[PDB]
């Protein structure tokens, strides 16, 4: 059973977008389909639901044409139109199939999600800068390295170290927004013998802006 | 509509422990359902109809209650148990979810491993200077940070950002980043990073001089 | 009597081969006959549709020829009954029930051609009557006919071949084998004493008539409603309530059907000509309404699939109900040949749908589909007026094929029987046998 | 005549107290059936858990499989031989007698004897159904509430005895209709008129089914999915299959009856030779429920597998023979538990077999053995116990393949017609006849 | 109800091709599917059949793995793999849904068929040349135009006129084969008071190469 | 496997005629079928189980027979009935089709509309010289094409192509293609197209001039 919803991204305030959830691994009819969104760092909220015969569609206590849920049983996919988008809709959108036990209904199987950002801000590539320790720091047991991915929009960037291979002791911090741009940094702690006598590289991908960048962390001469 | 309010917002508890989170309705509810949301993945169905364990769920889990008050319980809490639990009713329409209960692995105290960094040369080749300072691997999550440009305290252009709890040691890591203009930065020399944790009374300083 | 039981147990389920073999030939005939009748009715409804095309312009002339066709064919039916076999008026199930109690004659030489050609007229005119009436009675008489023609002696042979005829009668009428056999052993049989009806032979009879029905009516169901949704456990109580509503209405309808027999008896006073013409007036009203609002007229089988899918509005349902109550009465209570079984399914669906709609908006957390309440309500009027729930529930199940709705169906039905009991209503088939059986003593 | 007009106007008028009490009966029967069901499950489960704890040493596991099923079998035969010999075997024969007033309904004894006795024989993985236990327990439950509330009259005595048996079969197969239909085709006094209120039988069955759905929702007992259809030129094949069930129905009755006799000598009516012989059979069940589970158990597990045609011809023939054996040894040894279920199992396995031969013989019919499997399922019930209308409706309710209704009726009726003309008897009457005759002899 | 079989075209003798049939409008389970073929200018031959759960699959008197009929019910699609392809397999392949009356089965709804040509030759887009009347056209009531489709392989092509809005008054002559290449032309009579006054275009479509050519008949100036 | 062979391989009849074609089988077949395949179209289940008509087949069609011999009758044939009809059994595996009876319509006379076409300008950018001549809508089907380059008769590389009988008008049509090299066409001037048909004693002629 897979519910794979696409469509999320960056839209402008006042605009609109068509989220889509594509279904696999069960009879898509018979099943009620529902949209549920999660405002970042906040509770889950119910958008709406549609029945197999698309003859009952229930939305949350919400303005007249805001949401427009429909399904195309023939393509086994569930759609959500949001109109007049505003910064309140900036959230992670999940589609779900509905079931029951005694008959008090529950959200059976969820999907992965897609993220909608509602901002007037412009898509902007990131600047990747290495974070080699200074000519002042003593090479202890562990040596902390890092790189700073500053000044991009919107989320996400994907920071992985040594083409993924260095999977231990890594901390990709959450990004923070300021004056319409995100900034995050990522740490990798190799042992003292590991560096600089070996190549440590950070790979930053911001797919939002077609940016794939590799930044070598060379020591401070 | 019905408002469910999950009582412990955030909570920590050691492995092998009786953990219990409330879900108090603002009205009359029947047969609620619980959802486990691990960090960065689909909310999965845990408990349903006030008490029933779904296919896959280890038996250490169980819910109950009625009327206006329900609760999920863990007898022997394992490692793979710390996530966010979301109660949800659909006895009264429109359905509602709880605020969530964030369960976290409690552990032995750990003092922060501090690393301070000088703005890269390429960033300066732009007129920006960012002083990154890492505070890595510490329990509990509570920590204080404070910058010292030329031995003098600084509060502008500082941004701090904690990771969520780790699952390779259940610690935290927070990064403080002070940003200045190439000029702003260049008329100063001594750059200190001060970390005030519960593990000490005198802070772990880490600094560097431009010269 | 214990030693007698050991004697009997060791001798249970032993029907004489001749009774079994004759049950087979009963079914075969009943079926072919039902099939023939079915086709006759179809052909006539079709010719009548062909006339309205020949006068598709002139609006009043259309409304005229719709009336006159259904008038003439109705008159022809009332006549064939009033003149040659008055016992074959109305349903016919009351009479065959009597015939099993030895309280009524099975004058097949009369009824067979009267009911057959008479029904052909009333049904083929688009009157609000079923086919069960015609086929069940015709079925019994056919079983009587082969009892006489082969001079089979004994109570067993007389009740059995009379019963299996009725069973193969209902069976070839609804493509419902089980409903036929169940109908006999819940309603048709002498209800107060032990009888010599061989169940195994009833079956063989039903089988044969179903096979005869499938030979000619393969690959098109009578009612297609598709597979509906499920019913969750916390929904069930709503089916009880629905049943209660059918329960209080069941006897109320029986008053109307009985009383309307009386009220219409005065319009003619037992006079052949006042009757025949009154009949042609009702009949013509049906072919008329089968043009200006076909939902009000006809057998009813057409509006069922439409109602279940929720394609009717609340208004249209209420209107369909009211107007069907009217036209169902006027046709049946006027003693025209034809069952009431079918239009009772129609009325049950239409009510169930309505209750389902109200249910749907009141409880959106149940995720209701009115059509489940339409299917629960289908056999409910049968369980509240005719008081044969086990027949009505299995009748529905066999036609709609929604076994997942078995519980709501039973619960609604049982609620309808329990409330039709506590509001002092009577099995409408007994009630008419009692009126007929009492009216024959009350002239001595 | 004037008596009839008096009766007609007074038909279907059951005293509210009979109705009300039928409702309580069902409720209890159901909850009990549910409880028993869960008990058997729990025990089958513990026994599975023991075989895990000795999952290495091969003969050690084969032993612990025997010993578990032996011990729980012995426990069952004992509880029966010691405190209620009337609750041995099925129990349906007895309750039929009870409705004829020819047998006593000693509920104070049978209820806990059948219950905990069945728990032992069933939970040991013996080839017995749940019907036996639930139907009898059901009747006794209806007797218990008749006594405890002191309800007077024939109607109250037969009705509450019947609805108990009905709600008994109902919560046994999640089959409401099969329950009601079984009463009015088999359970009722077959030769005289009775005072059983159908309306009240319903209410009872309803309640027990609601009790069953409350604890067993969202999992069918048999899931076979929607099979294909049956074209009209295929029908004769179901007649032939029925005829084959018709000749075998009585032959099976001989072996079930005869095997009661041949097993009665091994103990001679002796409690100790009996209980030990019972533990020997029981232990053979838990053993075979490991080395070829298809030969052992209630049978419900092999049905879906058989219908889908996942068994080979060999495997089918072997599962048949071995099940004939194990079904006899367990029921004919008078262990508590129905024969209803393993009879469905036998019917499916034969039907499937017939269907396979059919498939290769007539490729132009486009057959699917699984249709013959579902036609054959209720067929042994229509040939041995000679209740086809209950067997057909029982299968229909469990398999949900209504488009196969004609094949199902044709096979069934062919089985009843040929079990009559080969001199066989309703196996539930034959046992009542044996028991009622052995009482005066 | 439509069976829309594709995948046919050119094969080199001895190789193998997979035909697909895509169905839509009926529960694709519940039905036995079949394959019937038609060699050019000849009758009908039964390839094979297959039930719903792919548990019975009969073929005609063929060989080892000569034909192989599969079906992906999840895609509503029927497949046919023909291997070791000799030139008796140069035919038109109908996928057909099977059904019975009394019981003796028939082929119910038939597909359009795909064309399979077994030859060593090369796949070639056709050239489309507009046939207009010479400057000395004594244009009476109805003008006759056409277009010449020459130099394509294999079969077939389809000609429509003005995307087929012009149905009446069209002929398309059967292709004649010369030098291992095909050539046909289509004719279209229309009112003189309708050309050159309006747009008259021929739509030539050769699927084997995936080529449409839309030649527009321009009056000879 | 049963071999079905069909009575007339090809038959001709004027509409209003009663028409029967026959399907004869090697053994015993029961409840056969019939398909209609009108020109350049996939077959249509026409008659089934020996006598039933598929939904939407005129009541002018009937079908009967048993054992070895079967028929299909068009009682008062219509001109729109021009197809090839196939019988098919599956009373014995594997199913087998018939050879096909091909119904042709006899209609009244119908003189041909001739149209001649000069090689297009782009075809000349390719050294080709295909002169086209359509002879459309004629009955009967016998027509004779004749090419006269500069009055002089030509017969090298002239190819003909006839359509089937049309479904509604019952008339045939024919195209003719005189194909040459670039200079081969340019080294002449007067191209004619000659068509002699039952409908006219003296041939129908159409021609174009390069100059
Ligand atoms: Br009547
Ligand atoms: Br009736
Ligand atoms: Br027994
Ligand atoms: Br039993």
């Amino acid at each position: 059973v897979r519910l794979l919803e696409s469509g999320g991204g960056l839209v402008q305030p006042g605009g609109s977008l068509k989220l889509s959830c594509a279904a696999s691994g069960f009879d898509y009819s018979r099943y009620w389909m529902s949209w549920v969104r999660q405002a970042p760092g906040k509770g889950l909220k119910w958008i709406g639901e549609i029945n197999p015969v698309s003859s009952t569609i229930n939305y949350t206590p919400s303005l007249k044409d805001k949401f427009i849920i429909s399904r195309d049983n023939a393509k086994d996919t569930l759609y959500l139109q949001i109109s007049k988008v505003r910064s309140e809709d900036t959230a992670l959108y999940y589609c779900a199939r509905l079931y029951y036990g005694y008959g008090y209904w529950y959200f059976d199987v969820w999907g992965a999600g897609t993220t909608v950002t509602v901002s007037s801000a412009k898509t902007t590539p990131p600047s990747v800068y290495p974070l080699a320790p200074g000519s002042a720091a003593a090479a202890a047991s562990m040596v902390t390295l890092g790189c700073l991915v500053k000044g991009y929009f919107p989320e996400p960037v994907t920071v992985t170290w040594n083409s993924g291979s260095l999977a231990a002791g890594v901390h990709t911090f959450p990004a923070v927004l300021q004056a319409a741009l995100y900034t995050l940094s990522s740490s990798v702690t190799v042992p003292s013998s590991s560096w600089p006598s070996e190549t440590v590289t950070c790979n930053v991908a911001h797919p939002a802006s077609s940016t794939k960048v590799d930044k070598k962390i060379v020591p401070r001469a | 509509d019905i408002v469910l309010t999950q009582s412990p917002a955030i909570m920590s508890a050691a492995p092998g422990d009786k953990v219990t989170m409330t879900c108090s309705a603002s009205s009359s509810v029947s047969y609620i359902h619980w959802y486990q949301q691990k960090s960065g993945t689909s909310p999965k169905r845990w408990i349903y109809d006030t008490s029933k364990l779904t296919s896959g769920v280890p038996v250490r889990f169980s819910g109950s209650g009625s009327g206006t008050s329900y609760s999920l319980t863990i007898n022997t809490m394992e490692a793979e148990d710390a996530a966010t639990y979301y109660c949800q009713q659909w006895s009264s329409h429109p359905q509602t979810f709880g605020g969530g209960t964030k369960l976290e692995i409690l552990r032995a105290d750990a003092a922060p491993t501090v690393s301070i960094f000088p703005p890269s040369s390429e960033q300066l080749t732009s007129g920006g200077a960012s002083v990154v300072c890492f505070l890595n691997n510490f329990y509990p999550k509570d920590i204080n940070v404070k910058w010292k440009i030329d031995g003098s305290e600084r509060q502008n252009g500082v941004l701090n950002s904690w990771t969520d709890q780790d699952s390779k040691d259940s610690t935290y890591s927070m990064s403080s980043t002070l940003t200045l203009t190439k000029d702003e930065y260049e008329r100063h020399n001594s750059y200190t990073c001060e970390a005030t944790h519960k593990t000490s009374t005198s802070p772990i300083v880490k600094s560097f001089n431009r010269a | 009597r214990r030693r007698q039981l050991i004697r009997q147990l060791l001798e249970r389920d032993k029907t004489p081969l001749a009774i079994l073999f004759m049950a087979a030939v009963v079914g075969t005939l009943v079926g072919l006959a039902a099939v023939a009748f079915d086709k006759g009715v179809a052909w006539l409804q079709n010719q009548r549709m062909g006339a309205l095309v020949h006068t598709a312009d002139n609006y009043p002339l259309l409304l005229t020829v719709a009336f006159l066709c259904s008038a003439v064919l109705a008159m022809f039916g009332y006549f064939l009954v009033r003149k040659y076999a008055p016992e074959a008026g109305g349903s016919g199930i009351p009479e065959i029930e009597g015939a099993l109690e030895d309280q009524r004659p099975v004058r097949w030489w009369r009824v067979l051609p009267v009911k057959f050609f008479g029904g052909l007229g009333t049904l083929g005119g688009g009157m609000v009557l079923g086919r069960e009436g015609p086929t069940v009675q015709i079925g019994g008489n056919i079983g009587r006919m082969v009892l006489d023609i082969f001079r089979l002696k004994g109570d067993e042979a007389r009740h059995t071949l009379l019963a299996t005829g009725a069973a193969a009668g209902l069976a070839a009428a609804f493509n419902a084998p089980l409903a036929g056999i169940l109908f006999i052993i819940e309603e048709m049989r002498p209800q107060f004493r032990y009888t010599l009806i061989s169940i195994k032979a009833v079956f063989i009879g039903v089988i044969m008539s179903t096979i005869m029905y499938r030979i000619f009516n393969h690959e098109v169901a009578l009612i297609d409603v598709g597979k509906l949704s499920d019913a969750p456990l916390n929904t069930l109580w709503l089916y009880l309530i629905l049943g209660i509503i059918f329960g209080i209405f069941g006897p109320i309808f029986n008053k109307w059907v009985l009383g309307m027999q009386d009220l219409l008896h005065r319009v003619h006073g037992g006079n052949i000509t006042k009757w025949v013409l009154m009949g042609g007036a009702i009949g013509g009203l049906c072919g008329l309404l089968g043009f200006v609002a076909p939902a009000t007229s006809g057998g009813g089988f057409n509006l069922i699939p439409i109602a279940t899918a929720g394609n009717f509005s609340m208004g249209m349902l209420v209107f369909i109900f009211v107007a069907r109550v009217i036209t169902t009465l006027l046709c049946f209570s006027s003693g025209a040949p034809g069952g009431i079984f079918a239009p009772m399914l129609a009325l049950g669906t239409v009510l169930g749908t309505a209750f389902g709609m109200v249910a749907v908006e009141l409880f959106p957390q149940y995720h209701l589909e009115a059509g489940t309440f339409a299917i629960a309500g289908m056999g409910a009027l049968l369980a509240a007026s005719i008081r044969a729930p086990l027949t009505g529930i299995i009748l529905v199940l066999e036609m709609t094929d929604n076994y997942q709705l078995i519980l709501p169906m039973i619960i609604t039905g049982l609620g309808a029987t329990l409330l039709a009991q506590f509001t002092g209503g009577k099995p409408l088939f007994s009630a008419i046998l009692a009126r007929t059986l009492a009216k024959q003593e009350a002239e001595q």
